[PDB]
Protein backbone atom coordinates (compact mmCIF):
# COMPACT_ATOMS: atom_id res chain seq x y z
CA UNK A 1 0.00 0.00 0.00
CA UNK A 2 1.26 3.75 -0.55
CA UNK A 3 -0.65 5.24 2.07
CA UNK A 4 -1.88 3.33 4.74
CA UNK A 5 -4.08 5.76 7.91
CA UNK A 6 -2.70 7.49 10.87
CA UNK A 7 -5.56 5.28 13.27
CA UNK A 8 -5.90 7.21 16.75
CA UNK A 9 -5.59 5.06 20.01
CA UNK A 10 -8.85 3.89 21.68
CA UNK A 11 -9.61 3.41 24.79
CA UNK A 12 -10.27 -0.12 25.51
CA UNK A 13 -13.29 -1.17 27.15
CA UNK A 14 -13.39 -5.11 27.16
CA UNK A 15 -11.87 -7.79 29.08
CA UNK A 16 -9.50 -10.50 28.09
CA UNK A 17 -10.09 -13.72 29.36
CA UNK A 18 -7.54 -15.59 27.78
CA UNK A 19 -7.64 -19.31 28.10
CA UNK A 20 -4.80 -21.80 27.89
CA UNK A 21 -2.77 -25.03 28.74
CA UNK A 22 -0.32 -24.19 31.38
CA UNK A 23 2.97 -24.74 29.56
CA UNK A 24 1.16 -21.98 26.86
CA UNK A 25 1.30 -19.58 29.54
CA UNK A 26 4.81 -20.63 31.26
CA UNK A 27 6.25 -19.18 27.64
CA UNK A 28 3.98 -16.36 28.36
CA UNK A 29 4.68 -15.09 32.20
CA UNK A 30 7.98 -13.98 31.36
CA UNK A 31 7.09 -10.82 30.77
CA UNK A 32 6.18 -8.37 33.76
CA UNK A 33 3.62 -7.23 31.26
CA UNK A 34 1.92 -9.97 31.65
CA UNK A 35 1.53 -9.87 35.50
CA UNK A 36 0.24 -6.17 35.44
CA UNK A 37 -2.21 -6.68 32.82
CA UNK A 38 -3.15 -10.15 33.13
CA UNK A 39 -4.06 -10.56 37.19
CA UNK A 40 -6.94 -12.99 37.98
CA UNK A 41 -5.21 -16.46 37.75
CA UNK A 42 -8.25 -18.46 37.25
CA UNK A 43 -6.60 -21.80 37.66
CA UNK A 44 -8.39 -25.24 36.72
CA UNK A 45 -7.62 -28.10 38.89
CA UNK A 46 -7.00 -31.01 36.78
CA UNK A 47 -8.02 -33.96 39.80
CA UNK A 48 -12.02 -33.02 41.22
CA UNK A 49 -12.35 -34.52 44.49
CA UNK B 1 4.09 23.88 -11.83
CA UNK B 2 3.09 21.53 -8.97
CA UNK B 3 1.16 23.00 -6.34
CA UNK B 4 1.80 20.01 -4.48
CA UNK B 5 5.34 20.09 -4.29
CA UNK B 6 5.40 23.79 -2.93
CA UNK B 7 3.32 23.67 -0.27
CA UNK B 8 4.22 24.29 3.64
CA UNK B 9 3.10 20.90 4.92
CA UNK B 10 1.19 21.43 8.80
CA UNK B 11 2.88 19.17 11.45
CA UNK B 12 1.74 20.27 14.46
CA UNK B 13 0.28 23.42 16.03
CA UNK B 14 0.41 24.75 19.71
CA UNK B 15 -3.12 26.30 21.18
CA UNK B 16 -1.31 25.23 24.69
CA UNK B 17 2.11 25.87 26.68
CA UNK B 18 0.73 24.97 29.19
CA UNK B 19 0.97 22.15 29.29
CA UNK B 20 3.83 21.30 27.56
CA UNK B 21 3.29 18.88 24.46
CA UNK B 22 4.02 15.78 25.93
CA UNK B 23 4.25 12.95 23.60
CA UNK B 24 4.09 9.22 25.17
CA UNK B 25 5.27 7.28 22.55
CA UNK B 26 5.58 3.37 23.77
CA UNK B 27 5.43 2.12 20.18
CA UNK B 28 9.05 3.79 19.27
CA UNK B 29 9.30 2.35 16.21
CA UNK B 30 11.01 4.48 13.46
CA UNK B 31 7.82 5.01 11.18
CA UNK B 32 6.00 5.80 14.47
CA UNK B 33 8.92 8.49 15.80
CA UNK B 34 10.30 10.18 12.77
CA UNK B 35 7.23 9.82 10.51
CA UNK B 36 6.11 8.52 7.40
CA UNK B 37 6.84 9.49 4.10
CA UNK B 38 3.83 8.13 1.71
CA UNK B 39 3.55 8.11 -1.68
CA UNK B 40 0.85 8.66 -4.60
CA UNK B 41 1.23 6.30 -7.20
CA UNK B 42 0.58 7.83 -10.69
CA UNK B 43 0.03 4.90 -13.42
CA UNK B 44 2.51 2.66 -11.76
CA UNK B 45 4.96 5.42 -10.79
CA UNK B 46 5.84 6.33 -7.46
CA UNK B 47 6.06 9.86 -6.17
CA UNK B 48 6.30 12.05 -3.35
CA UNK B 49 6.70 15.54 -2.20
Amino acid sequence: APAGLEVEPFPIQMQVILVGTPEAFEGLEEDPAFSELFRIRAEFSPTLP
Amino acid sequence: LDPAQWRPNLLTSSSSGTPPPIVYEPYATAPRLFGRLDYLVDRGVWSTN
